[PDB]
RNA sequence: UGGUUCUAUUUUCUAGGACUGAUUAAUAGGGACGGUCGGGGGCAUCAGUAUUCAAUUGUCAGAGGUGAAAUUCUUGGAUUUAUUGAAGACUAACUACUGCGAAAGCAUUUGCCAAGGACGUUUUCAUUAAUCAAGAACGCCGACUAGGGAUCGGGUGGUGUUUUUUUAAUGACCCACUCGGCACCUUACGAGACUGGGGGGAGUAUGGUCGCAAGGCUGAAACUUAAAGGAAUUG
């Protein structure tokens, strides 16, 4: 999975910090995934100072809880479960709820998921991801 | 340079809520010193938990004089001891990894500061002359 | 720790003797502690996508590059596309009249190693201090008054919103105060007394000295001399 470049260029603004993290996690299958994360420091409503920077220990703590809870969302998922988890953007809601104790953090995203190794084939698992099928087909008519 | 020190009150009395004894404070002082704390640690523990404000006010005299008159004198003053052990910690760091030029510079600074007050303490003769920092 | 002997009910309590004796605590200085702070340093680790190279496909005639071209590569498949590997760097945007460092300088993650600063302090020492020739390491001014807005680090108080709950502690913002920084915008008031050098700027003249420079068709001079060329050319 990957963002387009225009999305994160449309997200990056000066006078904030981008906290980005990544973890290399092996799922409940033997797929190992490098999964990324980006998050940008919001300013609160009634904030009058123009900066809203994080104090870099808040960055280390935010990046710590990002790594912990998204490596908890993997290992507790298969590939199909993780894919159905990151279609409706809900790991981002988990990061936002787990991190609003530290900094506000607008538009957290996952932004990038890379396969590194894949276990075996398991045609049965693939056909259970899709649906069944077997053919006896036509016969020659002589 | 910053101005961050402690502001000693104008009073020189016990604060009139200090109902403890002027001798039980000394017994607590020598107990903490014999279990092994530096006099600054005695003063901060006595201030934080058994609320003597400062013991030059509440006891008779200051607590290094209390320790020396109760037999718990230091081998070397606390300033020199802490600067000595900081210098030897930086020296062991430097023997471990030898590309830390900044820590070499801080060792030159710490060694200069060692020599300054070692010279002061030597001309006062708190510690004996022919003392070298090894 | 050792030793001697004095009082009344089998063991109770007792008295004596030998191995310290001036101040503060500098809006001076140092040291400890505490929660921290930073792109300060060292080691290790982790990642990123470019680039270069290689392997494998796909397709076919050009690709670079330039103001145009060219050297170069290319039907033994270049360039483009897709998958993957290897290498050496580098740390994009975030990135600032922001931060840290004694300066040169320092920007990916995580950990270790020591360090440092500011703040907080009813902790400690007690003049331990300031400046620099020598030497060592690394490589509109000042002795001067007040302010103002913004920002970075710490602290105190307020009492609203984001937070939230019986797992630990821990935020973010708003406001006032305060300490310390990088700057900026102003104010008031002061004698502030890798070494070697001719003499202003812009010009003008030159019967001096030192130079460089003209002539005149070449050939071609001792030779009025060939070929060929030049020049001008409505034979």
């Amino acid at each position: 999975m990957d963002f387009t470049t225009d999305k994160l260029r449309s997200m990056v603004r000066k006078w904030q910090t981008l906290i980005e993290a990544n973890v290399t996690v092996k799922t409940s299958d033997d797929y190992v995934l490098r999964i990324f994360a980006i998050a940008f420091t919001r300013k609160q409503a009634n904030q009058v100072k123009r900066h809203s920077y994080a104090q870099s220990s808040h960055i280390r703590a935010i990046r710590k809880v990002i790594s912990e809870i998204l490596t908890k969302e993997v290992q507790g998922s298969t590939l199909a479960q993780l894919t159905s988890k990151l279609i409706p953007e809900v790991i981002n809601k988990e990061i936002e709820n787990a991190t609003k104790d530290i900094f506000p953090l607008q538009n957290i995203h996952v932004r990038k998921v890379k396969l590194l190794k894949q276990p075996k084939f398991d045609v049965g698992a693939l056909m259970a991801l899709h649906g069944e099928g077997s053919g006896e087909e036509k016969g020659k008519k002589v | 340079k910053g101005i961050s020190s402690s502001a000693i009150p104008y009073s020189r009395n016990a604060p009139a809520w200090f109902k403890l004894s002027s001798e039980s404070v000394i017994e607590q002082i020598v107990k903490y010193a014999r279990k092994g704390l530096t006099p600054s640690q005695i003063g901060v523990l006595l201030r934080d938990a058994h609320g003597v404000t400062q013991a030059r006010v509440i006891t008779g005299n200051k607590i290094m004089r209390i320790l020396k008159s109760n037999g718990l004198a230091p081998e070397i003053p606390e300033d020199l001891y802490y600067l000595i052990k900081k210098a030897v910690s930086v020296r062991k760091h430097l023997e471990r990894n030898r590309k830390d030029k900044d820590a070499k510079f801080r060792l030159i600074l710490i060694e200069s500061r060692i020599h300054r007050l070692a010279r002061y303490y030597r001309t006062v003769a708190v510690l004996p002359p022919n003392w070298k920092y090894e």
